[PDB]
């Protein structure tokens, strides 16, 4: 029954998944989501 | 691949309330503002989640249980507060909280003595905080000067807070039964925060409380805290064993504290002896 | 219901 | 200039009464003076202040004793039964009409109260 | 038609199609032209401020330590009294003209670095670009704060004011324009315009309708009250780095890394 | 045969207090030498308001519009829903209703529509911070102003529901001859479809005037945005000063236009509170008609309230007028004893209404 | 309360860092 739970928290959106070192992803696995002259050139 | 990265960060390994005031009562002690966004520690299944969640402009909920965490989902999926809801799902005593106004917490027992300190230590921290602790880690909490369990804990908490008992609930309130009984808290973290260092206080408080119901005078007598000591004062002088002997001799003699107890001392007393070390040269942390 | 708002403006 | 008299006076207008002893109701929010006059009337907190909440040490005491009474003094303010309590109330309530009426002066109170029971009318 | 490049400033005869002048400058950044065609300014990333007159056909001043960073944006007023800079040195400077050389009036400090400075027409407020990703609007008869624009994900490359001076649009490298109203500062309309960063986006004159240019060679017409793109006419094989529009409407100009400048007319 | 009336002055005012009279009246000449003479709009959609809550009541407008006849019949209240037009805000129509919605045979649960804030009209946070604890102190228990959208100008949008679940005989009576002292200042800071910098903008502005002050100082932050943010955008702030001695709150309110600084209203409500402050001695002069009404209406008995002099102005005693008109009560007025203060005290006796509309 | 309130007032004329300083965590080390 543990597959049938995790496609829940992936097909939800409003998921954040914390990994051991911190940082917030989502389920699929990636990262939840400047210099001058490169904006500008 | 969602099993790749969750399975990654969790290996897929709790007493459950089912007493319908309690809950009732914690959300109704919390008075939520309509314009506060709360973040909910153990939302569980989500009977107290859903409840905040019509109050509270925004509800922030984190968890431990990759299993609970989807409980909560399902329970709240196509609802008018699906919007409203915000899972973090994983350890968060290492991430780096958002801001809330309040915190009603079904707190893990484990990390109860950590979570206490990250929501004082939390800048511009939570105005008030419902916390379901046990009862002999809670009756520290709340011990006053002069009881038994008055504590180190008891002292670095009153502090940086209040903290006030709401009501006691009993082991029968949750199955399988814990062992141990549990209890509501309500923490009032100070604003503005006392500006007293955090390390300065902690050390004094420490060396005092290594036997509580002993003189403070005898708590300094240890070689060890003539040594740690001896070198914060050449820490003092970079910026004289018998001297820092000496000085210690003084302040505890015109305070008048070097012949009561840690166990029976107030926030004034600890306070006026943090000062009188501070003249005479000695800072502890 | 009884009453209401009779209306004879042109 | 008696405001009492003035306002039931239908012939001088509300505007006449103001000054002699010295717009209307749709609009919710009072009138006020320019924005620029009240930053600099108010400039500073004074006028208002007593709004808001060896012997240096009986002069904190009073302050703090006046303390106590306004935040915490409320719940301290005894009959023995209930029905006591609430012929307390009304007596004291009749007790309160006697004494405006007492004050009040006779030509006032027929208009006020207007003819009470007893008198031959 | 005033033509501005490192080491060199060109200016170019619509009908001849051939360069009237050549102006030797420095690393010049932005280009403007003072009305009745006097003068022209140009910023260098040097700091240095460059002045010429095209009957003189030379500098008349320049003033190397007017901004001790890059001037990456200049603009005039409607009456061109006041001149306004705005510089990587995260102050905006005004530069009063006087009979003729420049004096500096009053300086604005600011928090970041300023990408961009664009007056109105009605000359009632100025708006500031930033770092952080904020756009900002001060009054410039009193230079108090009115209010901001929030919520780009990326810094705003250009803005422009509109005739009415009711709405203004922010160019961003995020691939959004965001069109703005200032009256309350509401965004009514953000449109993934292009693919890539967008440069620059100038409203055509009384007409709420803007052209757009962006780094992937693309330059589209979008009309203001339909909020989509009139026309796509694509015919850089490089950059488009900046547009002009003319003051009656009637041409249009774009600039690429082609080297290639090319005249829009409507038919 | 019925009282007569001149003009649009007071216009809700002189529908309520017929209503709660009993007595029928006439509103004669309205507007006549206008260019557009007669009711507006949305005085008409306040008489439509005013029939739907009660039965029974007659209510004719004139052929040319300028006089209208009003027999008002009991109150009945019940569910409803009112669109508001866009000449007024919500807070115009549920402002008489307070007046009435604790005297009827059924509670009243009306849903308002339409824009949700004006200059010169009560806000919501007016109301449900500054008139409804009035109510509260006078005996009406249950009360409450959900804000379900909120809708600034022009376009509004807005949706505001108003329960009073209290159905009480008469209110009780009242007796203040003391100035409460203020504890705290309180308000709430709200804006629509913008960003959330121009509410900590106010706020600031707000907090600079107040600073001084020895009391606390808490202005919520009501970001609305999204589907309840309403049709346009709009900014606004609400600074209430509470005396938790007694449950008596002082407060002003203003929106800002376009063209306005945040910094700038929330300076000038913060410095437009304290105006209120000093010329209020009991209740704030935009509270005293709420509070006055009561009293009368109360069971016959002296009810006292203390006002300071500058609470006496137009439109006070207009109010007085008006009301002898309909219930023949005379408001007396007796200098206080002190001399640190120039206040009085409001003696009124009231006429003895009872709710005789409620089931029991 | 008002004594505390010179204490904490008087503690900022002596405050400093505690970066060097080590804690009386070490207390047990012996």
């Amino acid at each position: 029954k543990r597959n049938d739970v995790v496609d829940t928290l992936s097909k939800a959106k409003n998921i954040t998944v914390i990994n051991q070192k911190g940082e917030k992803k989502d389920v699929s696995g990636k990262t939840k989501k400047p210099d001058s002259t490169n904006i500008k050139l | 691949s969602a099993e790749k990265h969750l399975s990654s960060v969790f290996k897929f390994n709790q007493h459950i309330l089912k007493n319908p005031l309690v809950a009732q009562g914690i959300v109704d002690k919390a008075q939520i503002r309509p314009s506060d966004v709360v973040l909910e520690v153990g939302p569980g299944t989500g009977n107290l989640t859903v409840r905040i969640l019509e109050q509270a402009k925004n509800v922030v909920a984190v968890e431990m249980d990759p299993r609970m965490a989807a409980e909560l989902t399902k329970r709240v999926r196509g609802t008018p507060v699906e919007k409203k809801l915000e899972i973090m799902l994983g350890d968060f005593m290492k991430t780096e909280l958002p801001y809330f106004d309040i915190c009603i917490s079904n707190t893990p027992y484990q990390i109860s003595s950590p979570l206490v300190f990250k929501l004082i230590n939390q800048p511009r921290p939570p105005r008030v905080s419902i916390l379901m602790f046990q009862r002999e880690f809670a009756l520290r909490l709340l011990a006053r000067p002069g009881d038994s369990l008055y504590c180190r804990l008891s002292a670095n908490v009153q502090m940086w807070a209040n903290v006030t008992h709401i009501m006691k609930v009993g082991k029968n309130n949750f199955r399988p039964p814990p062992q141990v009984e549990s209890s509501v808290v309500r923490l009032e973290i100070k604003n503005p925060r006392p500006q007293v260092d955090y390390n300065e206080w902690d050390g004094l408080l420490r060396i005092v409380f290594v036997r509580k119901n002993r003189t403070i005078s005898a708590g300094f007598k240890s070689t060890t805290v003539m040594d740690i000591l001896e070198k914060n004062y050449k820490t003092f002088l970079a910026m004289m064993h018998d001297v820092v002997k000496e000085k210690i001799d003084t302040v505890l003699k015109e305070t008048d504290l070097g012949d009561k107890r840690a166990g029976k001392c107030d926030q004034n007393d600890f306070l006026r002896l943090l000062y009188a070390f501070h003249q005479v040269g000695i800072h502890f942390s | 219901k009884r009453g209401g708002v009779i209306d004879k403006r042109f | 200039w008696n405001i009492g008299k003035l306002i039931y006076m239908d012939n001088i207008s509300p505007e006449e009464c103001i000054r002699r002893w010295r717009v209307d109701l749709e609009k919710f929010v009072p009138y006020f003076d320019t924005f620029e006059k009240l930053a600099k009337k108010w400039k500073s907190v004074d006028a208002i202040k007593e709004r808001f909440l060896r012997e240096m040490n009986a002069a904190k005491k009073e302050k703090l004793r006046a303390q106590f009474e306004i935040e915490e003094g409320e719940n301290f303010k005894e009959y023995d039964t209930w029905y006591e309590l609430q012929k307390a109330k009304i007596s004291k309530q009749l007790e309160i009409n006697n004494i405006e009426y007492q004050e009040m002066t006779p030509e006032q109170r027929q208009r006020i109260e207007g003819f009470k029971a007893g008198s031959y009318v | 038609l005033a033509t501005a490049s490192n080491g060199s400033l060109k200016i170019w005869n619509i009908k001849t199609h051939k360069c009237i002048r050549t102006f030797e400058c420095g690393y010049a950044l932005t280009c403007k032209f003072l009305p009745g065609g006097l003068l022209v300014i140009l910023g260098t990333r040097n700091g240095e401020l460059q002045l010429f007159d095209l009957a003189s056909s030379s500098l008349l001043d320049t003033i190397e330590d007017a901004h001790d960073a890059a001037i990456w944006s200049l603009d005039l007023t409607s009456d061109g009294k006041r001149l306004v800079t705005g510089s990587a040195d995260k102050t905006v400077k005004f530069w009063d003209f006087k009979v003729l050389k420049l004096h500096h009036d009053t300086t604005l400090e600011l928090t970041d670095d300023i990408l961009c400075v664009r007056v109105s027409p009605d000359d009632r407020y100025l708006a500031i670009s930033l770092l952080d990703n904020t756009v900002k609007v001060f009054f410039l008869d009193s230079m108090k704060f009115y209010l901001s624009l929030y919520g780009h994900k990326l810094p705003v490359l250009s803005i422009d004011i509109s005739f009415d001076s009711k709405m203004i649009i922010t160019s961003s490298a995020d691939k959004n324009i965001k069109i703005w109203g200032l009256d309350f500062g509401d965004c009514h309309k953000s449109l993934f315009a292009h693919q890539d960063s967008i440069m620059n986006v100038k409203f055509l004159p009384q007409s709420h309708n803007f052209f757009s240019c962006s780094k992937d060679a693309v330059v589209k017409y979008w009309d203001g009250e339909k909020f989509e793109c009139i026309q796509k006419l694509y015919a850089h094989q490089s950059e488009v780095w900046a547009l002009a529009v003319a003051t009656d409407g009637g041409f249009v100009v774009s600039s690429s890394h082609d080297h290639s400048i090319r005249i829009w007319e409507e038919t | 045969k019925y009282t007569t009336f001149q003009g649009s002055q007071n216009f809700r005012l002189r529908i309520v207090l017929a209503t709660l009279s009993g007595k029928p009246i006439k509103i004669e000449k309205i507007r006549s030498g206008d260019l557009n003479p007669g009711l507006k709009d949305y005085e008409v959609s306040f008489l439509r308001l005013i029939e739907s809550v009660t039965n029974g009541s007659v209510i004719e407008i004139s052929y040319t519009g300028t006089t209208v006849i009003y027999r008002p019949g009991i109150i009945v209240g019940g569910a409803s829903t009112h669109i508001c037009p866009s000449s007024k805000p919500v807070g115009y129509f549920v402002e008489p209703m307070l007046y009435l919605a604790p005297f009827s045979k059924k509670k009243f649960s009306i849903l308002f529509k339409g824009i949700t804030a004006s200059h010169n009209d009560a806000g919501i946070e007016a109301i449900k911070w500054g008139l409804m604890p009035v109510m509260e102190k006078f005996g009406v228990r249950e009360c409450a102003l959900h804000t379900l959208k909120r809708g600034s100008p022009p376009l509004g949008g807005g949706e505001v529901h108003l329960v009073v679940d209290s159905l009480i005989a008469q209110p009780i009576t009242m007796h203040e001859i003391d100035r409460p002292i203020i504890s705290s200042i309180t308000g709430v800071a709200y804006s629509t479809r913008v960003s959330p910098s121009l509410v900590n903008r106010m706020i600031d502005g707000a907090k600079k005037v107040l600073k001084n002050l020895q009391c606390e100082v808490n202005i919520t932050a009501d970001v609305w945005r999204g589907e309840n943010s309403g049709k346009s955008p709009g900014w606004g702030i609400t600074l209430v000063a509470q005396s938790k001695q007694k449950g008596w709150s002082y407060f002003a309110e203003d929106i800002g236009d376009a063209g306005s600084i945040p910094e700038e209203l929330g300076e000038k409500v913060a410095c437009q509170l304290l105006e209120e402050i000093s010329k209020s001695a009991a209740v704030g002069r935009n509270q005293l008609p709420l509070a006055i009404v009561y009293m009368v209406i109360g069971k016959e008995d002296i009810g006292r309230l203390r006002i300071n002099k500058e609470q006496i102005d137009e439109r006070f005693i207009i109010l007085l007028r008006d009301i002898k008109k309909i219930f023949n009560t005379e408001v007396f007025l007796k200098p206080v004893d002190e001399a640190d203060n120039e206040d009085m005290i409001a003696t009124i006796k009231g006429i003895g209404f009872t709710n005789t509309s409620k089931k029991i | 309360r008002e004594e505390r309130k010179t204490i904490i007032g008087k503690l900022q004329d002596y405050k400093i860092d505690t970066s060097l300083l080590t804690s009386s965590k070490r207390l047990g080390e012996g």
